């Protein structure tokens, strides 16, 4: 169940910082869920397989390539010149994302979100899973920089011991 | 505006365009304000004048999802065309093909920008006598007498050269190097031999990449001069 | 197979000047006892005709009434009456040409004396099709453009030839003796930057289409012949 949460400035308010976090079980290609908040209320979306291969049908364009695509502006794998905006309707819940080239833009994809009666529950849910990650990803590094370091040690020793040993 | 593209159109050369397993002439003119094509088979010619609202129209309806004014869209495809016409052999990242089915050519064009699909249909009706006239006939036939007068210039240099020559031999001395020794040029025998030898291979026009290759400079030259 | 020989002549045969009452126009006429073909052209449109004798005869009664003849002895005379003036002009011809541009078709009107009686004939000429327009005009000139590439060419390695000996004369403890005679070294480059700006003015002037029927027919001949051997 890979998640990854992301921070987007949606055009209709720049003023603010939206976080969207997509959740997928296997790969984006199977289906994702989508979440948007911002800090006060969350819209909750669900995209399936048939959604994207109609909606690469109508783009006209392989599957792959589309998921490319999506995977660059949803999971934020943007290269070092892409730029994507996000355009958020929340009266309708109409959630779209294009891609912006000189004076032309690309409707990439769109969703219809839907809003959830308490996005406390999901904000809380998802700095659990934020300090979750954070406390992993810590505990991992000092592993490592452990056996880094005895690494390092065992090494100079071994040198050491070569040292003596080649003028012996 | 509508006589700029025509201008514009006339003073451009021919360009040779490759598309499943088949050849054409093309000569492209792209504006911000519209375009001019006209494309050739050696059989048959098509035209299309295009402007930009209905650059707009066909756009919104060839590609959906794409956003984009009619001055960006020319840019775009006039980035994607002229690079291709200049030359060949070329990251080409744009794939034609061309049908008819009455008597008007879609030539449709497809390629990706940023990875993303765009097309774009071109629908040139058989062009009017006028037109055809005046970007292959007269141009061809100033052509061929330029080159006709090019020749004549040519056999009266071969003349003074080989009475030069002569001079050399009735007064003077012997080569050092007989294999140099060069036979008096005769027009009449020339074209006689070349005619009779040459010409089969020589006026081969075959798909037209000759005319392409060969002589564009001419044909400039003499399009420049006839619209002055 | 009566018209593919008259489609078949009327390729073969050269442009010729026809001077009208006011204007000049580029024609190729070929006349067989079967009825004949015409192509007209004066540089901006193309028209073209083609009859058979069953057309012949019912124009020929239509126009000049009180006259019998069959349709072989009427092409026979329009035969006679067309082919001096091509060949040659300025010429005793006696036979008033006339034009007359209807819309989306011409009409040629050709008046005569046939042993000292009226004889007029109309040539109605609808536009040319691409496809003969392009086979007639379009193909020979480019092929006779490459032609005249290819002997440009050639004449250039002539000059390249000379040149060499010219050089190997002089270094071959040589003195010219009339400097007068005297040639410069000859370089395409700079042979065709003098000529572009010098001659291709007044070089590349078709004007009425005169110069193209007095210069460049028995070349346009020659490549016409080989398009049709080739196919």
């Amino acid at each position: 169940m890979e998640r990854k949460i992301s921070r987007i400035h949606l055009v209709s308010e720049p003023s603010i910082t939206h976080f969207l976090q997509v959740s997928w079980e296997k790969t984006l290609e199977s289906g994702f869920v989508i979440t948007l908040t911002d800090g006060h209320s969350a819209w909750t979306g669900t995209v399936s397989e048939s959604e994207i291969s109609q909606e690469a049908d109508d783009m006209a364009m392989e599957k792959g390539k589309y998921v490319g695509e999506l995977r660059k502006a949803l999971l934020s794998g943007a290269g070092p010149a892409d730029v994507y905006t996000f355009n958020f309707s929340k009266e309708s819940c109409y959630f779209f994302f294009e891609k912006n080239l000189k004076d032309v833009s690309f409707r990439l994809g769109s969703f219809n979100l839907e809003k959830v009666e308490n996005p406390a529950e999901v904000i809380r849910e998802l700095i659990c899973y934020c300090l979750d990650t954070i406390a992993e990803n810590q505990a991992k590094n000092e592993h490592l920089q452990k056996e880094n370091e005895r690494l390092l040690r065992d090494w100079n020793d071994v040198q050491g011991r070569f040292e003596k040993c080649v003028s012996a | 505006v509508m006589e700029e593209l025509e201008q514009g159109l006339l003073m451009q050369p021919w360009a040779w365009l490759q598309l499943a397993e088949n050849s054409l002439l093309a000569k492209v003119f792209i504006t911000k304000q519209g375009y001019a094509l006209l494309v050739s088979d050696l059989q048959q010619v098509w035209h299309e004048q295009v402007d930009t609202s209905v650059v707009s129209q066909r756009a919104k309806e060839l590609n959906k999802r794409l956003t984009a004014p009619p001055a960006a869209f020319l840019c775009h495809l006039d980035n994607l065309l002229r690079p291709l016409l200049k030359d060949a052999a070329h990251p080409s990242e744009a794939t034609f093909s061309c049908d008819c089915v009455a008597d008007a050519l879609i030539l449709r064009v497809r390629s990706e920008l940023s990875g993303l699909p765009f097309y774009w249909n071109f629908h040139c009706m058989l062009a009017s006598p006028s037109l055809v006239s005046q970007h292959l006939i007269r141009p061809l036939m100033g052509m061929s007498l330029a080159l006709q007068c090019q020749v004549r210039e040519l056999a009266t240099l071969l003349h003074m050269k080989d009475l030069e020559i002569q001079d050399y031999q009735e007064s003077g001395a012997t080569l050092i190097r007989d294999r140099l020794k060069t036979e008096p040029f005769e027009e009449n025998s020339f074209l006689e031999q070349f005619m009779i030898e040459k010409l089969p291979e020589a006026c081969s026009i075959g798909d037209g990449k000759p005319f392409v290759m060969n002589l564009q400079d001419l044909y400039m030259a003499v399009t420049t001069q006839e619209v002055q």
